[PDB]
């Protein structure tokens, strides 16, 4: 994992937000 | 000219303003996060709600994601530490840029969100320290430091 799983979606949110900032 | 604990005390600053505006954008409301109160208005209480807004349509899409997640990963106040530290820290394991700063202000957002909700009060102060110490013991204060303070997060987007 749980605790992976909800890092792994941590960084797919930031993905998203880092295209957005660039 | 800017140390770790400038940061550090910016931090909670910023954390505060992006946690009252983030709640009132998707506003059984809060009443912690309705009554938060602010320093006055400052660069950094402008960077807190900058980065609130800019997650404004993105974050109702992960809802229901984290929000399930949440309810499995059962979060209370003996082992919301714990869980903060490992999940922030895999975050972080490749690397740091604004995208998951960002990413570790809205997860303590909706870490003490959820901890309210189950009945958790009093609580916020506790997750803002999570976000600050996390930050300063794990070289992402130090990483604001070297892109100039959080000023450089200003008109992120």
């Amino acid at each position: 994992s749980l605790l992976e799983k909800l890092a792994e979606e941590l960084r797919q949110l930031a993905d998203e937000l880092n295209k957005k900032f660039e | 000219s800017m140390s770790e604990e400038q940061v550090a005390q910016d931090t909670e600053e910023v954390f505060r303003s992006y946690v009252f505006y983030r709640h009132q954008q998707e506003q059984p409301a809060d009443p912690e996060m309705v009554t938060l109160p602010l320093q006055p208005s400052s660069t950094m209480g402008q960077v807190g709600r900058q980065l609130a807004i800019i997650g404004d349509d993105i974050n109702r899409r992960y809802d229901s994601e984290f929000q399930t997640m949440l309810q499995h990963l059962q979060p209370t106040a003996e082992n919301a530490y714990e869980y903060f530290t490992k999940i922030a820290t895999s975050l972080f394991e490749s690397g740091i840029n604004w995208g998951r700063v960002v990413a570790l202000l809205g997860f303590g957002y909706r870490l003490a969100l959820h901890v309210y909700q189950h009945g958790l009060t009093g609580f916020l102060g506790q997750v803002t320290r999570f976000v600050v110490d996390f930050m300063l013991h794990h070289s992402i204060a130090r990483w604001i430091a070297q892109r100039g303070g959080w000023v450089a997060a200003l008109n992120l987007g």
